[PDB]
DNA sequence: TGCGAAATTCCATGACA
DNA sequence: ATTGTCATGGAATTTCGCA
DNA sequence: TGCGAAATTCCATGACA
DNA sequence: ATTGTCATGGAATTTCGCA
């Protein structure tokens, strides 16, 4: 069997609804299976059109051989199936209620959900502008299992923005009380 | 100099006046019978006025001014006097064209890694498509990988908006651009400092300096043109198609596409190269590091027969940028402060301003 | 061609397929183990679609299209098939630039006598001066003698008015001009027939054909520019001064002024040449006839390394005059009807129109 | 003594008042002394300003060393004297009431006055447009004394408009009656 | 029959938008 | 159914002035 | 150890207004 | 305080297939 490579499988999923930021409410999350590289696109809905609008931007940089998602409406629609067929992208689905991806990916999506949550607390309406810094953080985050960050695995060079400061990602007692105050 | 001419009429030798000629007086003026004919020898005190009168007829150069003078007069080393006048005619210096070509172009080293240097520029105005008129072209120097963004104007605001989407992928060391309003703004400088990005600027009115992106502008337009043959010019929806098309196109000299130089592996695009299928990503990334270093690098071409290269202290003139109708194409002489490289120079004009200019926008002031 | 590929799999030799290679079947497709790697050999019936698919990605030329194809396939003489496709892509033919330079320029013989040929052209719009915006420049071919007329527009009416003042001196055999509205009008043709003047026209969008006057346009502007330094651009009153100044200016290569070539004697202007004072007007006119014949005539320069010269029946393409934004810079292929000279040609476009064009506005259609 | 040359002496004079043609009433006549070449400029008055306006056109082609005229007001004015001084042109005057020029010139000015008169009869208001044809006629008119026409003497070539048809110049009995009809 | 310097000739360069 | 041109000022080369 | 042809490399040309 | 670039298709040259 041939070794794992970038663009072999993109794992897509939606995060949200989030508090509205610049009219946006969701984040489409694209994670390359091999490198663990993350692309985040804000959408106004978890719809096929918003998925197609977002992925059309990504698929102008690189086309994956396979897209992997859960059985969400936006990904199971015949419109999304036609879009992928046109691009020669094979669609792949996890069994309903049983979301399987990969260790690296499951772990990455966890860091994403947590990093977003950490920065949402305090500025829940300013996350639109933060998506570029969140993405750089995620992609310059050292992989204990692979020895390299997703930036290194994808480009084969060190990044000009190394995120050497391995932050908490866990909410402070102050952030906890402030987060439980927002939920009112 | 009637004293100088007196000894001459008598018969005793003066340095410059050939002895073998007969210097006589007629109509109250010193004359000389020369092969060409009898010419008046004016006193040294009169020659400047003569040279100036001849020159001012049609503000003629050396030979055309000499040929007029020579019709009536003769004096030792006439051209030395013609040249002194030409070198002092402000009108001639700022209106005449150069006849010395620039030194041969530099072929700056290719940036070593992707994201080391970006080249940015705007294409447009283009036929309005979806309210958009311009395209922001971002070219990675090492790879040639291009990112296209439709804008409504070549503004700082639109550049910042676009670059914030790009910089979500990776942040570059340097961003090289021309001196367009959009890039020289304080708001843009602030946006770059804020990110550790160093702004580099081309010498003014010299798009060859942004050669990397400029050249990619040609491809973007050539491909849009082709795809729009016999259809209305609706380019907005083609930008992604063009970006992907070009980033995956072979450079015949490199035998690599900008995508391959950036990632070391083709994505799921047509005719994707399969050559490293059995290699691990590490074996593949190792081979990529080797490919990136062994790429062809052009050498400086031979200098033209009549080229000029800048020297510190040399009197040089900057080209007027947008010369008005019937106005000089050149600025007043300047002094070369520093020779940054053989094609870039620092000049001090008459105002007292320091300018970093290209030798392409300069001419060496004639007659020293 | 699955029949052609069948004999191959068996093991018996087919013209084009090297015998030293192992042609096998895998995944229901003929493959070949080549040094580069294992490539699919598609049937001849599939190759056109493949070449076209590869080419259409970025409408790439020969090598860039080949490099894509070669990633997946192999078949005998692939480039022959790539070139057949390139030569049939209308979009590539009308959008791509030439890479063959024109043949070396012709140096037409200087007209023998004054008034044999005039070269006329308009300079402008210029800053309005006394309600005037343009200048009608009339250059005698033999002498270079110039007549300047201020006009309010480059009209037939203003040309006729001006030329009626000029033609009071002498009537020319031919008047050469470009294809400007003012000269191609029926009213102007009528004005010339009425006088026995033959109208000659330059090939369209080729001002080098009117080289004689064009070049004089440069001098007129250079001198007006100089005389107007630090003053408002009031050129109307300078036209006579400029005309006289230039007509009496030495051409360093000829060692004569246009005035001297026209009259054989300087008038009462500064530094008037006195050399023929003792000659009779007849002795003077005799020497002038001798000067006019012995003038320097330039020769055609060496052809560039990659020049092209027209051949009758050759598929050639005319340059689009004012190409719209994002539109092709070339017209569809045309056939060369007659080669008038190595730089001028007669072409028949697809419409069925006869056009006399310059090779500078043509490119030879690539891939035959 | 040095032989006669073109531009050595221009003989100027005014013809008119003539019937108005395109607002013009006079013709300034310039004859080169040596070649006999003629330049005709229509003016609206026999004034210094009209003389200066006309001669400024001629002196943009060639400058004479000497201008010769009668003691007419337009030529004796200090303005005309200043104009000539500026151009290095020496002014020369014939004795009042005794107009002396040269044989060739006196003869030429006669042909001019007669050729104009001949063509005035019938179209006395259309002479403005005829000045170019009158000039070509005059300048391609063979000189019995010199063997060459003024065009040949000035340019040293044959003209493309040879006026081989040596016309009457003398008025026909029909033109005489038509001319004496206008004088009413 | 040859030197050093001045004069002349050569000619690439650029602009006629 | 016509077509490049030529001022310009350094450099190259020829000529001049003297011996 | 050398042929003819195909493949590859060279590189002037032109355009980024 | 900077700097030309590179697709293109004929021509030139090298390599291939065979002996
Ligand atoms: O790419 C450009 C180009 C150009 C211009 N500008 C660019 O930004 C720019 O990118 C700006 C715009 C503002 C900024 C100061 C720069 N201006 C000033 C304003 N202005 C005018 O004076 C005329 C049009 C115009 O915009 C240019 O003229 C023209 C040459 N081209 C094409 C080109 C020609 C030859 C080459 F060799 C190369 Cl490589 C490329
Ligand atoms: O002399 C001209 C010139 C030019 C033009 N026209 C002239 O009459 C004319 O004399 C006309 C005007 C109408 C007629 C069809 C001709 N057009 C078409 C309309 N139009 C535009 O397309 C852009 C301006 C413009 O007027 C020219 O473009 C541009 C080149 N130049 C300068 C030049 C450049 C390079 C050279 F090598 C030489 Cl030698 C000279
Ligand atoms: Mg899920
Ligand atoms: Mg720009
Ligand atoms: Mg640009
Ligand atoms: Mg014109
Ligand atoms: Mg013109
Ligand atoms: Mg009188
Ligand atoms: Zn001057
Ligand atoms: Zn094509």
């Amino acid at each position: 069997d041939r070794p794992q490579k970038p663009f072999d499988k993109f794992f897509i999923d939606y995060i949200g609804p989030l508090p509205p930021s610049q009219g946006y409410l969701y984040v489409l999350v694209v994670v390359d299976g091999m490198t663990g590289f993350t692309w985040l696109y804000p959408t106004k809905a978890p719809s096929t059109s918003a998925t197609v609008k977002s992925l059309n931007v990504l698929t102008s940089i690189a086309i994956p051989k396979v897209i992997h998602s859960d059985q969400g409406a936006a990904f199971t629609s015949s419109t999304f199936a036609e879009w992928a067929k046109e691009r020669g992208i094979h669609l792949e689905f996890s069994t309903p209620y049983h979301p399987q991806s990969s260790g690296k990916v499951e772990r990455k999506n966890s860091d994403i959900k947590r990093l977003l949550t950490k920065l949402l607390v305090g500025r829940p309406t300013k996350w639109y502008d933060l998506l570029p810094v969140v993405q750089l953080a995620l992609n310059n985050t050292y992989s204990p299992v692979l020895k390299y960050t997703p930036h290194q695995l994808l480009f084969g060079i060190d990044s000009n923005t190394p995120f050497a400061n391995q932050d908490t990602l866990d909410l402070t007692r102050e952030e906890e009380l402030s987060l439980l105050q927002e939920i009112r | 100099l009637d004293a100088e001419l007196d000894q001459l009429l008598q018969g005793h030798y003066i340095k410059g006046y050939p002895k073998q000629y007969t210097y006589f007086l007629e109509d109250g003026k010193v004359k000389v019978s020369r092969p060409e004919g009898v010419k008046i020898i004016p006193p040294q005190s009169d020659r400047q006025k003569i040279v100036l009168q001849a020159h001012n007829l049609a503000h003629t150069g050396r030979e055309a001014t000499l040929l007029k003078i020579a019709n009536l007069y003769w004096w030792p080393n006439m051209r030395k006097d013609v040249v002194k006048q030409l070198g002092r005619c402000q009108q001639c210096l700022i209106t005449n064209a150069s006849n010395k070509a620039s030194g041969p172009i530099l072929r700056p080293d290719r940036p070593q890694k992707p994201f080391d240097k970006f080249f940015i520029d705007y294409i447009g105005p283009l036929p309005p498509s979806q309210g958009y008129l311009y395209v922001l072209v971002v070219v990675d120097g090492m790879t040639g990988f291009t990112w296209l963004y439709p804008t409504k104007a070549p503004s700082t605001s639109a550049t910042v908006k676009s670059l914030n989407v790009l910089t979500s992928i990776a942040i570059p060391k340097v961003i090289h651009s021309d001196q367009g309003a959009a890039f020289t703004s304080s708001t843009f400088a602030e946006w770059a400092k804020e990110r550790g990005i160093h702004l580099e600027f081309s010498t003014p009115y010299h798009p060859q300096s942004s050669g990397k992106v400029e050249r990619k502008n040609s491809d973007i337009k050539r491909l849009l043109t082709k795809l729009l043959v016999g259809r209305p010019t609706k380019w907005y929806d083609l930008l992604p198609v063009v970006q992907l098309a070009l980033n995956n196109t072979y450079s015949p000299v490199l035998k690599y596409t900008p995508h391959q130089l950036l990632f070391g592996i083709d994505s799921n695009t047509p005719f994707a190269n399969q050559d490293t299928l059995d290699l691990t990503r590490e074996e593949e990334l190792s081979l990529l590091q080797e490919i990136r270093t062994s790429l062809y690098h052009p050498s400086t071409p031979p200098a033209s027969s009549r080229s000029w290269s800048p020297v510190v202290g040399q009197l040089v003139q900057e080209r007027v940028a947008r010369p008005a109708s019937l106005r000089p194409r050149w600025h007043k002489p300047s002094t070369v402060l520093k020779v940054l490289n053989p094609r870039t120079v620092v000049i001090l004009d008459h105002l007292g301003n320091n300018r970093t200019v290209s030798i392409d926008n300069l001419k060496p002031t004639s007659h020293q």
